[PDB]
């Protein structure tokens, strides 16, 4: 996953370490990144890599209400977890559809 | 699917001859493997599978 | 005062006499699960060194599930 | 086909360190063939400080245009290095920075600047975050201290290489450390440790940047012979398939280590004759050949009269294809040395076996081993009080 | 601290690229002067004809 690496460097990376490389460039830093294959080709070993490259926070969201209690006690939407999000910035969160 | 919700689309094949015999590699080194296994042909024994 | 870790356990085990009398011969056509289970439970609580020498890592839980009965 | 592919990278050579010892011999000081290697080697990496080393200890005659041509590509290569690593903290991310470093800190390495290197390798430890990649310097970094024999940069790293290997379960990078530790314990004559780890790595082995396949299983026997009991020798080497398997291409080798245990004694004599003036010439077993070549016929004279009560001092020399004096002297040597349970009756050249029991032996080491500890601590007070 | 400059410190004149530089349980069976076994072997086998 050679390329896959790269792919997702100048993408989780780059706007993190060098955010003036975006600003000089003129574009808006990536914020979605959605990697698509078959089971088992090790999207959510590269996901999870990144984040422990970067120092990125990595934050399962699987929906799970075992984890609600942590996420919060309100619970009615799921951008309440942005608030464990913005206390670890810079973070990723990793959703996997399993289908 | 609509440009500029998701900024960057990632593919993840299935991984080839090379690219499985990598993946052979990598896990292979976490057991006492007698020298001189042949991971190449292993990996071409394994034809469309994933890692 | 620190009781004894086997102290203060509502769940006991198994005493002789509460062993079942179901023997492996007892039950019929499971080889694979026999297998699997003796692999996983009973294999790695014996040969724990042979798992670490080999660089198998024992699984810690086994889940069996299945229809009933 | 791709055995020398496995191996981890060259970095250093050990051949040149192998090289260099050859010529601080003074037997192979002037030996054209060797030298001819040894400059190849730097000729081709272009080991600038190396050369400078080199001609400093062994009073060689500088090549002013051969230095000034290889230093002139360690300065283009150390710039075009920095260049990158300027290039990587700037612009690229920060497994780009590690590997500008480890490119740094391998030519450095390369070239033979120890010092660079050791501080390059420690910068790029740092800030290396995978495991596996941060155990490879820690492999480099005992290469580098069996290059130079540094006890302590060895002794340090192999602590460092154990706790990765332990935090992540590799077990292939578990075997090239025992190859790494047995050439360091052959180094420091522990031999019993040698053969333990040379053993475990006989049929695991994959550490082709320290040594040929058929050199390991060569000093795996040799080794063994000095460090295993009989019924030890007989499950793991005489009838290890590994090793007999190699022990096809090395007749000389097979030929040593059968003779002894097939009680050849006229035969092994004439091989260990042989396996000392290899040891000799090997930089990792020449400060322990004269140990290794007495500890031998030690085991042979003792495996000879270990099953008789009492053996003439012919049968001995007989046995061995030497003179009846040759066997007076060297069992006379050993047996005030403590190492042969006999005596020699020299009026009627006799040799007398005794038994005596292990609680002696075991009664000198602690007196021994005992008395060595109580120094260390008689001289730590001493630091203690002032 | 008071170094013993009273007694006359001889020269050192050693060899300070690394003589030794080794951690063993050496002992003083390797330090007798005597030539390699190959020579003692080859210097006894023709003492008997062979
Ligand atoms: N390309 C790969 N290289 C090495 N290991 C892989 C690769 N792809 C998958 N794996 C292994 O498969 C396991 C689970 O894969 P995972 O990433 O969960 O699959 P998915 O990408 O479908 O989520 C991981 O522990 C990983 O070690
Ligand atoms: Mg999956």
């Amino acid at each position: 996953l050679d390329k896959q690496i790269k792919e997702i460097k100048e993408v989780i990376e780059l706007p993190v370490k060098h955010p003036e490389l975006f600003e000089a460039l003129g574009i808006a830093q990536p914020k979605g990144v959605l990697l698509y294959g078959p089971p088992g080709t090790g999207k959510t070993l590269l996901a999870r890599a990144v984040a422990h490259h970067t120092d990125c926070t990595f934050i399962r969201v699987s929906g799970s209400e075992l984890v609600q209690k942590f996420i919060g006690e309100g619970a009615r939407m799921v951008r309440e977890l942005f608030v464990m999000a913005r206390e670890h910035a810079p973070s990723i969160i990793f959703m996997d559809e399993i289908d | 699917l609509r440009p500029g919700r998701i900024d960057r689309k990632i593919e993840f094949p299935p991984p080839n001859e090379e690219a499985r015999l990598d993946i052979l590699k990598i896990h292979s080194r976490k057991m006492n493997l007698t020298r001189g296994i042949n991971l190449r042909k292993i990996a071409e024994l394994m034809p469309g599978a994933s890692g | 005062d620190v009781l004894p870790p086997e102290a203060d356990s509502s769940i006991m085990m198994l005493t002789s006499d509460q062993k079942p009398d179901v023997m492996y011969a007892d039950i019929g056509g499971m080889d694979i699960q026999k297998q699997e289970v003796r692999e996983a439970v009973e294999l790695p609580l014996t040969h724990f060194e042979l798992y670490k020498q080999i660089g198998i890592d024992p699984p810690r839980g086994v889940l069996m599930y299945g229809p009933p009965g | 086909e791709n055995l020398e592919e496995e191996g981890l990278p060259k970095n250093p050579d050990l051949r040149i360190a192998q090289l260099r010892f050859l010529l601080s011999l003074p037997e192979h000081r002037g030996d054209a063939a060797v030298r001819d290697e040894l400059m190849a080697a730097v000729r081709d990496n272009n080991m600038a400080p190396y050369y400078e080393a080199l001609c400093k200890s062994l009073d060689w005659q500088i090549d002013v245009d051969l230095l000034n041509k290889m230093k002139k590509a360690n300065e283009d290569e150390l710039k075009r290095l920095d260049e990158e690593l300027e290039d990587a903290e700037k612009n690229l991310g920060e497994s780009e920075i590690r590997d500008a470093m480890m490119a740094k800190a391998e030519y450095l390495c390369r070239i033979g600047d120890k010092e660079g290197a050791l501080t390059a390798f420690r910068k790029t430890y740092d800030k290396t975050v995978a495991l596996g990649h941060r155990l490879d310097i820690v492999f480099y970094l005992l290469r580098i201290g069996l290059f130079y024999m540094d006890n302590d940069l060895i002794t340090r790293n192999t602590e460092k290489a154990k706790s990765l290997i332990e935090e992540g379960g590799d077990w292939d990078r578990r075997n090239r450390l025992k190859v790494y530790q047995g050439l360091y314990c052959v180094a420091i004559r522990d031999f019993k440790q040698a053969a333990e780890l040379f053993l475990d790595t006989v049929s695991t082995f994959t550490s082709y940047e320290l040594m040929d396949y058929k050199t390991f299983v060569t000093y795996t026997v040799y080794v063994s012979m000095i460090a295993l009991e009989r019924p030890d020798l007989r499950e793991k080497v005489i009838k290890g398939a590994e090793i007999l398997e190699v022990l096809h291409s090395l007749p000389a080798v097979r030929q040593y280590l059968f003779s002894l245990y097939e009680c050849r004694y006229s035969v092994f004599f004439q091989s260990l004759a042989v396996v000392e003036q290899e040891m000799k010439k090997d930089w990792l077993f020449a400060p322990h050949y004269r140990y290794y070549v007495r500890e031998m016929r030690i085991h042979a004279y003792s495996q000879l009269l270990e099953s008789y009560r009492s053996l003439t001092l012919g049968y001995m020399a007989e046995a061995f294809g030497v003179g009846v004096e040759f066997i007076d002297q060297e069992l006379s040597r050993f047996i005030a040395a403590g190492r042969l349970h006999c005596k020699i009756d020299k009026v009627n050249e006799i040799v007398e076996t005794n038994r005596p029991d292990s609680k002696n032996w075991q009664y000198q080491e602690t007196i021994k081993k005992g008395d060595l500890l109580l120094n260390r601590v008689q001289k730590l007070s001493r630091v203690i009080n002032m | 601290d008071d170094e013993f400059e009273e007694f006359p410190a001889e020269d050192w004149a050693g060899l300070d690229e690394d003589e030794d530089a080794h951690v063993w349980e050496d002992n003083w069976d390797d330090d007798n002067v005597e030539d390699d076994f190959s020579n003692q072997l080859r210097a006894e086998l023709e003492k008997h004809g062979y």
